[PDB]
């Protein structure tokens, strides 16, 4: 049988569904661990496989197959592209994956296909998943109700500040630069000591960002404006 | 939309929550271990009556039922039980009737089941000494966790 | 294949129920159409596929000035309605071909 | 001695949940229906077929049968009369408990007995009071006038209709219905009841042929009985039954009947050459213009979609009914060629009437094996040349496009696949839209032309455009983009109603031989609830009869709705606190000034919450005094994971929809299950600690041997499944797109699909974020 | 093993003895062993009978082939005709 | 052998094709992955094998010449007759190699 429907209600319902799903579950990072859902699922799958930092490598195809067959119901080429970026020294300030093979270069060359390479976990990536088996976080269901995935990681590293993030959503976006680990740790210790420290006090320990490719920052006003409100503009200049 | 201080505060609160939950988990595990350790330690002093009771039982279920029927005398383990102050090593789901009442120990079903699974190689002299060391270590760990 | 003739007008058609092993049906229909384009065979007016859930069914229309048998034999001789299968039984025995 | 008394008292506590409604009097008639059904079950194997029903003037009914009488033996176990054990022991028990006085008479072995029951309590053991020669039983009941309210009466028609239906279904059985208040006597007796049913129904209208098709067979344990006739009307009425139970919404038997009738009539009309003489063709709807039919099926163990019946979901019934209908209906058209012509004439008249109401068209040139006609290479066209009888499908991907190509009806259906996401024609310019290949191919396939200079909506090549996408969040985006294109560029197509939306299913369940398709999550919850309440009984105590299925279903549905509401508001209150308020006395607004019951209430709540606790948390209570009218509002403080929070229960929360719904749910659950609380399946037993635990045990029991499959996309379905679920005209469901206001649609499209970002962000933030947090 | 009415144990038998739970000293656990021992003796005799003969070997293969044919057989589809 | 090790029996749920292909490529077969999927597809088509060895769910092609869907869309499991090819495998009846 045929039942009528008005175009306004259909448009509104469909667009709100899409917008809310994209905003909450695809493109923005959590403030506690600094990861998107795909990064978290990849790391959890590698941890379950037993792929540690002091053992032998494994082929990328096996990991991609596990990830898209148990946790992530999407295509595999984009998952491989996501995995490739987490292993490049000119993309992440502190890499999370250890690679063996041709993973591209700063000159603009592309990486090899996934039938040629091998990966394993990095040493610092074991600090993002410490004490995972002692009931410190909540678990949720997958798309079938057959497996379980962590809701957040019990990290010891302030990952959001030290690695940054960038994503595009519907109605909003984000852009965060990376920093230096020692300075962030000193700032955290100062906050623990004081609990009422101002922005000027925190800048005694964290003067500004720190990019993986060095170069020069030209000016200081945008840094202070961004740290005080949340939006600012800086200039990066080659040497 | 956040600034630097909000991010730092969120990180600190996350750390506090994680540490608290880990501590609770470990304390519960330690108490659960100490319960079974007490149960096993008590039954190595009444070995002959235990064996005599078990031999005449025709079915393991009947032996389990007969085990939790009457209190058992403490014997030579009263000292290490007295060293435990109040109920620091007592699980929080345990009813008040079980445990030590007046120089006589009262068992539960799980303790009887654990007794029935004891291997014969633990009747040697050396294997008996590990219980006291493990018990003292568990008590120290429980105190440190409670702090 | 088979030939059925109408009881009213005397017209007849050709119905195909099965095809040989390892033969593509769409390519077969395309080849028949291309062959009949250049007057290689005579007696074909229309050609269409009517396969459904019941089974395969291909309908070929016979012209009014011809007999079906000649067209059917020409189709056997020129299209993939009859193929050859060369048998050659070679396998490995104790690590050697035989 | 005392267990029976306690059970009767427990039944009396909540009469509604054992009989039904007591306000409209449905249960009052239900008791009589139970008695009559039991009697006719006795009369089913009786030597003769005679049942006496009497409506007395003293608000009582006496029913007497003529089958074998109820034995008056002794019970070896209980040591009492077998008749008493038959009557009152753990559905005549409900009737006796709801009736002040019940007369029991047994006439067997040439002797007359008599006994009286008082509120379910026997007064004397059965004793012989006379002699006779006949065999049978008689029961007269006087219903309670305090439990039953607002009706206290019997209506003749209510029983008369049901008795007539039973007599029609039960061939060879005669029923006499009489009333003593005014004086009436009605006798029902028919041999060909189903045929007589058709004759009785086809009475006020004018039948066009005297012969009535009818048959009755039985294969593989399935009994099929069909009868039908064509009147001169314009409406159809099909009546279905299964084991003498009506289904208003039909089921598999109805689908098989419709398919068989359609195929048989179409084949016969095609062979005879009638459809060639007049340049028309008839569809399924034309055949079923004016029709009266009755279908009754005999099945050992039917399975239904809900406790209220109304829908049969057994699988093999469809195949059996279809085969039986298709085998024999063909022969009838030959045995009665005179009546066959009239029906064909009426069908042809209806079909011709349908044709005259269409628009004007011109034949189009399709794309075939011997010609391309300048059409896109990825299009898979059809063979029909009349645009008013063709359909076009727009599919989301290559895999689904191939699946749709494989399993379509290539006579009058076309397929056009889309690859990737399509251009947004609200943010782009005209030349950019013209230079894009996907839009260009779509425009070429539609055939109307674009540009407001050659756009002629009278040359559309298909009169139905159907959109088929996946059931995820990436299909909604594509649906919105296509709707934007159609509305901005081709308004007349939408105005005339040429656009449709398809509805593929999401789940598939299978347990052995039974299988079924499920639409969405609400249907899944309903199926899960229904499947867990079959072959199971829940008793409040150890000596009480089981409850009714409908009441259990209503309770579970209300619990589920309240749980959804509780889950919605989790951001403001702890979830455990809200669940506890169900099992607590209502805190009325009148208590907001005593300052003495408030403390006791909050202390009891906090103590109960602290008693049952597995995680590491603590509870506390406090009372705050307000100057305004000296109010006193409870304060609840918790400690979870080292953080302390306070939830003030102010005056607003006391008078609100949430609290009133919670209270209404609680009123039906407080003190429902006694200490015994045993649940019995076909052969096992189980104690119950709480309602939730019993429900969880039932759910876990029902899921054994069950297979559930969820469809990620359209590319995971076999082509046959896709056809039979979404593309078959006989069993598909769709939506038609219309425009209501045409002045707010422009605003909505501009806001949601325009270049400016700030209105879109404000709209999203206002609608999705804040309005959801407060749904008051 | 038994030599003069006195059993002689090995190292692994002693290890198996040392790993005996207390619940094995009830009544039924003393006859479970007897039943299992008798079944083992019967199975050993049946297994030894196969390795000594060839007809006994071929009977098993015949039975397995017949079972496979009964369980997985079907009808013929292609038709063979003379020229 | 890989499907047998994974526990992909004939009366259990289906598994994604990408998982099986990944296991095969990553543990036993040191070649490309597209030809492996092409090999797996042919073992499930009723018009290619007289007795199919793989049970499939989704779009696997047709006799008309259509191709199968990519490996991100389909699911597979073992067929019932394929359990007779690997009977008594765990009783040391054959040799193993590296
Ligand atoms: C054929 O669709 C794609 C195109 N095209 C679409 C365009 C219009 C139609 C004519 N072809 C062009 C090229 C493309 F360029 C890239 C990708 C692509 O990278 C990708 C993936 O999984 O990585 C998946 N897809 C399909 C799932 C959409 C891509
Ligand atoms: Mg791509
Ligand atoms: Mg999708
Ligand atoms: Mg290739």
């Amino acid at each position: 049988e045929i039942t009528p429907v008005n175009i306004e209600e259909e448009l509104k319902s469909s667009y709100l569904d899409y917008a809310m799903s994209v905003i909450v579950g695809r493109a923005l990072p959590d403030v506690r661990d600094g990861l998107k859902p795909v990064h978290r699922r990849v790391l959890y799958a590698m941890n379950v496989l037993g792929n540690d930092w002091n053992k032998a490598y494994k082929k990328s195809a096996r990991v991609v197959g596990d990830v898209i067959g148990k946790y992530h119901p999407h295509g595999d080429s984009a998952v491989y592209d996501t995995i490739v970026r987490m292993a490049q020294p000119f993309s992440l300030r502190y890499m999370l994956v250890d690679g063996q093979g041709n993973f591209g270069s700063i000159d603009g060359d592309s990486a090899a296909a996934m039938r040629y390479t091998e990966i394993r976990l990095a040493k610092i990536a074991h600090e993002l998943m410490a004490d995972l088996e002692k009931e410190t976080v909540d678990f949720v269901d997958n798309y079938d109700g057959t497996e379980k995935i962590p809701d957040v990681m019990p990290t010891k590293i302030p990952n959001l500040l030290v690695n940054g993030s960038s994503g595009i959503a519907v109605g909003m976006a984000t852009n965060i630069p990376p920093h230096n680990l020692t300075e962030v740790i000193n700032g955290c210790l100062a906050y623990i000591d004081d609990e009422d420290i101002s922005i000027e006090g925190l800048m005694e320990h964290i003067p500004g960002p720190d990019f993986p490719t060095a170069a020069i920052i030209n000016g200081r006003r945008g840094i202070e404006e961004a740290y005080r409100t949340g939006r600012g503009k800086v200039y990066i200049r080659a040497r | 939309i956040m600034n630097l201080k909000d991010i730092i505060a969120a990180f600190v609160r996350h750390r506090r929550e994680v540490v608290t939950r880990r501590t609770i988990f470990e304390l519960r595990k330690a108490r659960d271990r100490a319960h079974i350790l007490e149960a096993l330690a008590v039954a190595l002093a009444n070995i002959d009556p235990i064996i005599e009771l078990i031999r005449h039982a025709p079915t393991p279920a009947e032996a389990k039922t007969a085990l939790v029927a009457n209190p058992w005398q403490l014997g030579n383990v009263a000292a290490m039980l007295e060293r435990a102050g109040d109920d620091a090593a007592r699980p929080e789901w345990l009813e008040p009737e079980f445990g030590v009442r007046d120089g006589l120990y009262y068992l539960t079903e799980q303790q009887a089941q654990a007794i029935l699974d004891l291997r014969l190689q633990k009747l040697t002299g050396l294997e008996h000494e590990k219980l006291l060391d493990e018990y003292k270590e568990l008590l120290d760990q429980i105190a440190e966790l409670l702090r | 294949a088979e030939v059925e003739v109408d009881a009213k007008t005397g017209r007849e058609t050709i119905i195909v129920h099965e095809i040989p092993y390892q033969v593509n049906k769409a390519r077969l229909i395309e080849k028949i159409a291309e062959l009949v384009k250049e007057k290689r065979v005579e007696g074909i007016s229309a050609l269409r596929d009517e396969s459904d859930k019941d089974g395969m069914r291909i309908v070929i229309e016979v012209k009014r000035d011809a007999v079906g048998e000649v067209v059917l034999n020409n189709l056997y001789s020129q299209t993939q309605l009859q193929v050859s299968f060369g048998i050659n039984m070679v396998a490995l025995h104790h690590g050697q071909p035989k | 001695s005392i267990k029976v008394l306690k059970g009767l008292d427990a039944v009396r506590k909540r009469p509604g949940m054992y009989i039904g409604d007591t306000d409209d009097g449905t249960g009052l008639h239900h008791m009589v229906f139970e008695v009559v059904d039991n009697a006719i079950d006795e009369a089913l194997a009786g030597h003769c077929k005679e049942i006496i029903v009497t409506i007395h003037a003293d608000n009582s009914v006496s029913v007497q049968d003529d089958g074998r009488g109820i034995p008056t033996g002794i019970h070896p176990e209980e040591g009492v009369s077998a008749a008493e054990v038959i009557m009152t022991v753990l559905g005549v028990s409900v009737v006796n408990a709801l009736s002040q006085k019940l007369e029991l008479v047994i006439q067997r072995e040439g002797k007359i007995h008599r006994q009286i029951y008082e509120h379910g309590v026997p007064q004397a053991p059965l004793a012989v009071t006379g002699e006779t020669e006949k065999t049978g039983t008689m029961v007269r009941f006087w219903p309670s006038l305090e439990t039953f309210t607002n009706v206290t009466e019997f209506e003749y028609e209510i029983l008369a209709k049901r008795l007539r239906e039973l007599s029609f279904l039960n061939s060879g059985v005669s029923i006499r219905l009489r009333d003593k208040r005014d004086g009436k006597e009605d006798h029902f007796h028919y041999e060909g009841g189903i045929k007589a049913f058709v004759e009785y129904l086809n009475k006020n209208k004018t039948p066009i042929h005297p012969n009535i098709f009818y048959f009755s067979t039985e294969k593989d344990g399935i009994g099929v009985e069909v009868a039908l006739q064509w009147n001169d009307g314009f409406q159809e009425n099909i009546y279905c039954f299964t084991n003498n139970i009506p289904q208003r919404d039909g089921g598999t038997h109805l689908a098989g009947f419709r398919a068989a009738m359609t195929r048989t009539l179409n084949a016969y009309m095609d062979k005879e050459g009638y459809s060639k003489k007049a340049k028309v063709s008839a569809t399924g709807d034309d055949a079923r213009e004016g029709l009266i039919a009755v279908v009754s099926v005999k099945v050992p163990d039917p399975k239904f979609s809900s406790q209220t019946k109304d829908k049969l979901v057994s699988s093999e019934v469809k195949s059996a009914v279809e085969q039986q209908m298709n085998e024999l209906l063909a022969e009838y058209l030959l045995e009665n060629p005179t009546d066959a012509k009239i029906v064909v004439g009426k069908i042809i008249d209806a079909a011709r009437a349908r044709e005259a109401a269409r628009r004007a068209r011109e034949m189009t040139r399709r794309k075939g094996a011997l010609d391309l006609a300048g059409l896109p290479g990825k299009l898979a066209d059809c063979q029909e040349r009349d645009p008013a009888l063709s359909e076009l499908y727009l599919v989301e991907g290559d895999s689904a496009g191939g699946s749709a190509k494989q399993g379509r009806n290539r006579k009058n259906q076309a397929i056009l696949p889309l690859k990737g996401k399509i251009l947004n024609v609200e943010k782009a310019r005209f030349d950019k839209m013209l230079s894009s290949q996907e839009v260009a191919t779509l425009i070429t396939a539609l055939g109307c032309g674009i540009g407001r200079d050659e756009y002629n909506p009278d040359k559309l090549r298909y009169h139905s455009i159907i959109i088929m996408t996946d059931a995820d969040v990436d299909g909604s985006h594509i649906r919105t983009l296509l709707l934007t294109f159609f509305y901005r560029q081709m308004p007349e197509i939408v105005e005339r109603g040429h656009v449709y939306i398809a509805q593929p299913p999401l789940y598939k369940v299978k347990k052995g031989k039974q299988e079924q398709y499920i639409k969405d999550d609400e249907a899944m919850d309903q199926y899960q609830i229904s499947i867990a309440l079959d072959g199971a009984t829940l008793h409040t105590n150890a000596s009480a009869p089981a409850l009714a299925g409908e009441a259990l279903e209503k309770l579970v549905s209300e619990y589920n709705a309240t749980q959804k509401m509780i889950n919605r508001m989790e951001r403001r209150y702890p979830k455990a606190m809200l669940k506890e308020l169900i099992y607590q006395p209502t805190l009325t607004e009148a208590d907001l000034s005593d300052e003495q019951t408030v403390t006791r209430w909050v202390n009891a709540l906090v103590s109960e919450l602290n008693d049952k606790e597995q995680h590491g948390s603590q509870w506390k209570f406090d009372v705050h005094t307000n100057a305004e009218q000296n109010l006193f509002e409870p304060i609840v403080r918790v400690r979870t994971h080292g953080v302390d929070t306070d939830y003030p229960l102010d005056h607003e929360f006391i008078t609100g929809g949430e609290y009133r719904r919670i209270c209404t749910l609680g009123e039906k659950l407080r003190g429902l299950l006694e200490e015994d609380a045993f649940i019995e399946r076909g052969e096992r037993r189980q104690p119950v600690a709480s309602f939730e635990q019993a429900l969880d045990w039932l759910v876990k029991e029902s899921r054994r041997g069950l297979s559930i499959q969820r469809y990620k996309g359209l590319g995971e379905m076999n082509p046959e499944q896709l056809w039979e679920t979404t593309m078959d005209p006989e069993s598909r469901r769709m939506l038609r797109v219309t425009v209501k206001d045409a002045i707010a649609a422009d605003q909505l499209f501009t806001t949601l699909m325009g270049d400016a970002v700030e209105p879109r962000r404000a709209f999203i933030e206002e609608n999705a974020l804040k309005a959801a947090n407060i749904d008051i | 093993g038994v030599r003069d009415g006195l059993y002689y144990l090995t190292e692994q038998q002693a290890q198996a003895i040392l790993d005996l739970r207390l619940q094995k000293l009830t009544g039924l656990e003393h006859e479970k062993l007897l039943d299992e021992y008798k079944e083992l003796l019967d199975q050993i005799a049946e297994l030894l009978r196969i390795l000594g003969s060839a007809d006994r070997l071929m009977e098993v293969i015949r039975e397995e082939l017949e079972l496979v044919r009964e369980q997985f057989g079907d009808k013929r589809r292609t038709e063979i005709t003379a020229n």
